[PDB]
């Protein structure tokens, strides 16, 4: 693993065994956007800092974004043992994990233009009895740089893959290439 | 939250301005003629620095966190 995948699930497990992970989900993603904004992430990195105004800071940040107070016990234990400097990389992790002790999938359709979700929502049941996802989150962008239609990234991050917009010109220069 | 917690966030940065002045570094290790600082972040390499009792240093390894 890593060391924000060991803490991830450790917060995943004790948000899970009792029972807060709509709220521990909301708390990581209020969290997120806590430690985005890099001056507030330096401040506690920057090891110069003294723990005590680091943890000072900690408790009001708890108070006036009004976490879990498990959560608020992790980020407390992440100040404790020095792995703060990594918090961006745990609350990035802490999604996977989350998907995966909530069963869920996520997977993006990157598209050309938008849909009107009935076939979004035959492509999310295909992708979900293929990876057996009690409830898969469907998810799409908007991105031009594509050519025709749609394509399907499931798995651990995309690690699959069935496309057909540009994979059919590819195979025709791949054909008349010979090569 | 930070845009409510905007005295938080002053806060924050009165904090942080104390530890990130210009050509001013904070000793992070120090032992057998090596001392890692923490900061010191227009340092060129190769460069003097000065320890506060007269011991001159040199900058040779500047790393991303930590100059050695």
């Amino acid at each position: 693993d890593s060391t924000a995948s060991r803490y991830a699930s450790a917060l995943a497990d004790v948000a899970d065994v009792t029972g807060t992970l709509e709220a521990t989900n909301s708390d990581v993603e209020k969290l997120i956007r806590i430690f985005s904004e890099e001056p507030v992430y330096y401040f506690f990195a920057n090891p110069v800092i003294s723990i005590d105004n680091k943890r000072s800071v900690l408790d009001e940040i708890i108070t006036t974004s009004g976490l879990q107070p498990h959560t608020a016990n992790f980020i407390n234990i992440l100040i404790d043992s020095e792995r703060i400097n990594l918090v961006k990389e745990i609350l990035n992790e802490f999604e996977d994990v989350f998907n995966k002790i909530t069963g869920t999938e996520v997977a993006v359709v990157t598209s050309v233009v938008k849909l009107e979700n009935d076939h979004l929502a035959q492509i999310a049941k295909g992708v979900q009895k293929i990876t057996g996802a009690k409830n898969v989150r469907i998810k799409t962008v908007i991105d031009p740089s594509l050519v025709a239609g749609f394509t399907i990234r499931y798995g651990n991050e995309g690690s699959k893959l069935v496309d057909m917009s540009v994979k059919k010109q590819l195979e025709e220069i791949a054909a008349q290439l010979e090569m | 939250a930070d845009e409510i917690s905007k005295i938080i966030r002053e806060r924050i940065e009165g904090y942080n301005r104390e530890v990130k002045v210009v050509n001013t570094g904070t000793v992070l290790q120090v032992g057998d003629g090596i001392a890692r600082i923490h900061g010191l972040d227009e340092v060129m390499a190769g460069e003097l620095v000065e320890f506060e009792e007269g011991t001159i240093g040199i900058a040779l390894n500047l790393e991303s966190n930590n100059v050695g």
